[PDB]
């Protein structure tokens, strides 16, 4: 069922006339470069990038926006690790520690309720959660969406 | 002309219940920048949903081709880039998905000068975002005040907050920010490089010695402009990775 | 009387090209102390190869059970417990594997002593196996001189290395032990407990307090014998962990 | 495929009368229990158990015996990085730093090897390394027979 090649496919696709017409796009066709899913060069010619987000968190949060960080646990590129280390370092309190959430009767990951943010991970999940877990994923947006915590069994 | 956007039906396209359009927005008028967006409505059952602004990272990937391809969106591409298949699971179920390609020069996106991708960056990046949004909004004036969200991954943990503060602290009336939401995304690099080498030797993917290695080299980097002690360690951590996806640990790599 | 162990055809079992043998030999004579084993021979085509005498831990759990059944045997056992179906990745497609049901109480093995279900220990486990191995190659002398090995897993950490050094030690001549090899197994517990909690918390499975609290609490007690500091930790971990396998974190639980 | 189920059908197949008489075992009918995968009285009163494992190493290492340890890195009960650190106390000096094994085309784990001892993990299996990854456990295990480092690609 999961299939690793869908980069193949997706270029492909909208490389299509066909596609593009359809979506409106590349429309006088002056976009002389096939479509590709990243761009190189943008990639390898960046400039400013904060270091850290903390400060805009901090900010977000004191103006009482809601805020979700979420991360798919077996993903190696921006790993779990490395945000409970960051969000640990907002120092904000916890008003629900660590707890397993529940699809139906499957633990779907864990999630912790701090005061101003909710920390939420995806079992299983790689980098790309609604691909590697999709219907968690979908559960998590839901609750998101709601602003209600994720679900014990 | 929001109506000129609307997509009658993709190649491939199953049937569904929902609408969806696409076209471009002029971020920048002296550059001749311009994005282009998806937008997958939710069906009427659910509807007035909220809005989601929808980013992937990169820096320099296509929020179209990830997200809305490969992820959350409402379809996914058959082999061969033959047609397309509904996901089961697209968060256009409940929600009105924007997909943004971004910054200029990224997806269907363009920028009629040229030195714009050599010269990309956060700070513009967000502020052209801000300005897509702004005539976004004007060209689909039904979305005015609608609770507003913006989500993303990776890069986008850079991407996502960043608009956000500007959306916040624009004031602009029509756009009714509720929050954001990150997944697997920057923070801050100092942490993240922390918990990233630590995971990694808990997964087994690299020896005691470049894990430390990789702990003295990058620490004081950016993530994303690494020093070369920092790149001399990853180089020796991805060998010692092999041929595995690091974006997904225990599934496999595509063949072709 | 090797010849007697010798098994005609199991229950269900489908039709191979190797012989098994299974039956028990008295360890202690004066308890009645006696245990069980089976051994599953190569194929000719690969014989005379290794013998190796496979360990499950516990303590208290049937190499038979696990080992022979579960994991590197010839045969998974079927629904219902209805019949067999042959592993097709056998250990013993490549070695004569001897699977030792320990120590007596466990499996199929048995004590007369009803208080040595309540006395186990490592040291006694330990010598029975030796008492066990000394007798079986007389039952098998075509068996003596085999290379041979002794592998296992988990609270097999302790019986291997352990059952090891006292053949080493016992200058036995006809046994050619080899080498061991040990699976996930405990081998030292400080560090034990140190590396678990540490993947424990990279896996997200506990808080940030609790895998403090863990930390503090077991540092200085043993994996199989924890202070009740160390448990009242664990308590809560358990709660955090939820109902998934800790035996395998990306696999479901049995329904039934 | 897989199935979590096992030990429930082994249960069932251990306690027929038939069975037994083929094994040869409760031979007398005399063992008046059910068959268990597991003693819980011995499980729950278990005696003496040495803290630490690695001066019996020691000695067998010094002794000349070949030493292999391997560790299914899905599995949280006795876990990898316990492994690891474990090892990590002998203070061997390396010979061959931790690298990728292949079955055939994919990484079957890692391998990183001692002098006087190698260290072996198998990627995404749990506890029971035969169980979860049947392949690459039967290539760990002819290796090992064969005292030869497990593979590159
Ligand atoms: C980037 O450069 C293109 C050439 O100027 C241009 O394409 C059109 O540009 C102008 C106006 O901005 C049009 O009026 C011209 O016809 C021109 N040529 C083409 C290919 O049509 C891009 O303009 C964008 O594309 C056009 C199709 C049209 O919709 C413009 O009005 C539109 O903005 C110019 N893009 C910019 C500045 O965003
Ligand atoms: C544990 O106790 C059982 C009763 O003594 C015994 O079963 C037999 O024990 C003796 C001898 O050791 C036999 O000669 C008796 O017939 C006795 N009764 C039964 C049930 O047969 C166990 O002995 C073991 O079982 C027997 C079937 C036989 O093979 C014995 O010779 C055998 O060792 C005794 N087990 C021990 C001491 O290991
Ligand atoms: C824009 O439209 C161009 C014309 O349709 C298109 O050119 C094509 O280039 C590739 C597709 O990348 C190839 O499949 C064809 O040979 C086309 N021929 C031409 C005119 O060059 C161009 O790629 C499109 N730009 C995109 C996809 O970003
Ligand atoms: C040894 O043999 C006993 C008799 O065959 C057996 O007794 C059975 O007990 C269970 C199986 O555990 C049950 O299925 C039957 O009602 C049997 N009846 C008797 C005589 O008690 C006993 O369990 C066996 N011991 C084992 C399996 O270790
Ligand atoms: O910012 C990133 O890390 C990369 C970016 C696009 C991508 C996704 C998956 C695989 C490859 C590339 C994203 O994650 O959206
Ligand atoms: O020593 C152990 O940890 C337990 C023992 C039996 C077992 C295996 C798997 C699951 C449950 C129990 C073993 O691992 O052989
Ligand atoms: C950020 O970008 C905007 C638009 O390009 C610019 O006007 C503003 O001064 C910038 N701030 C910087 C570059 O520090
Ligand atoms: C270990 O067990 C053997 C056999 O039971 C015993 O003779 C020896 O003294 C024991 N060593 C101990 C208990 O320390």
């Amino acid at each position: 069922s999961y299939d690793p090649c869908t980069e193949r496919y997706s270029t492909a696709y909208y490389n299509r006339r066909d596609v593009q017409m359809a979506l409106h796009a590349n429309v006088t066709g002056a976009m002389n470069y096939t479509w590709a899913t990243c761009s190189d060069t943008i990639n390898t010619h960046w400039h400013d990038a904060p270091r850290s987000m903390l400060p805009i968190y901090r900010e977000l949060i004191a103006a009482g926006l809601r805020i979700w960080v979420f991360s798919g646990d077996t993903d190696a590129v921006v790993p779990l690790t490395a945000t409970r280390y960051s969000i640990g370092a907002l120092g904000l309190p916890t008003t629900t520690s660590w707890y397993p959430w529940y699809d139906d009767q499957e633990v779907g990951g864990w999630s912790q309720v701090y005061k101003g943010l909710t920390l939420v991970s995806v079992r299983g999940a790689g980098h790309e959660v609604p691909l590697h877990r999709p219907r968690q994923a979908l559960v998590l947006f839901q609750y998101f969406l709601q602003g209600k915590p994720m679900p014990g069994q | 002309g929001h109506a000129a956007d609307r997509i009658a039906r993709l190649p491939g396209q199953p049937a569904v219940d929902f609408d969806m359009y696409s076209g471009y927005i002029t971020v920048d008028e002296g550059a001749g920048r311009s994005l282009f967006y998806l937008l997958q409505e939710a069906p009427e059952d659910a509807q007035p949903a909220p809005l989601v602004l929808w980013l992937n990272g990169g820096p320099g990937c296509s929020s179209v081709a990830y997200g809305a391809s490969e992820e959350l969106g409402a379809f996914r591409v058959k082999p061969r880039g033959a047609g397309l298949v509904l996901n089961e699971y697209r968060w256009n179920k409940v929600a009105n998905v924007l997909f943004l390609d971004s910054p200029a020069g990224v997806g269907f996106s363009y920028t009629n000068t040229s030195s714009d991708i050599y010269t990309s960056g956060d700070n513009r990046t967000a502020h052209d975002s801000y300005a897509f949004l702004a005539k976004w909004f004007e060209r689909f004036p039904h979305y005015k005040y609608r609770d507003f969200y913006i989500a993303g991954e990776s890069y986008a943990g850079h991407y996502v907050p960043e608009l956000s503060q500007l959306v916040h602290r624009s004031k602009n009336p029509v756009i009714n920010l509720k929050g954001f939401m990150v997944g697997n995304g920057l923070i801050d690099d100092y942490h993240d490089y922390v918990g990233t080498f630590e995971f990694w030797w808990n997964h087994g993917i690299v020896s005691d010695d470049t894990y430390r290695r990789l702990k003295e080299a990058c620490l004081h980097d950016s993530f994303i402009h690494p020093s070369p002690a920092c790149d001399a360690a990853t180089d020796v951590a991805t060998a010692e990775q092999g041929n595995i996806d690091m974006y997904s640990l225990y599934t496999p790599v595509c063949n072709i």
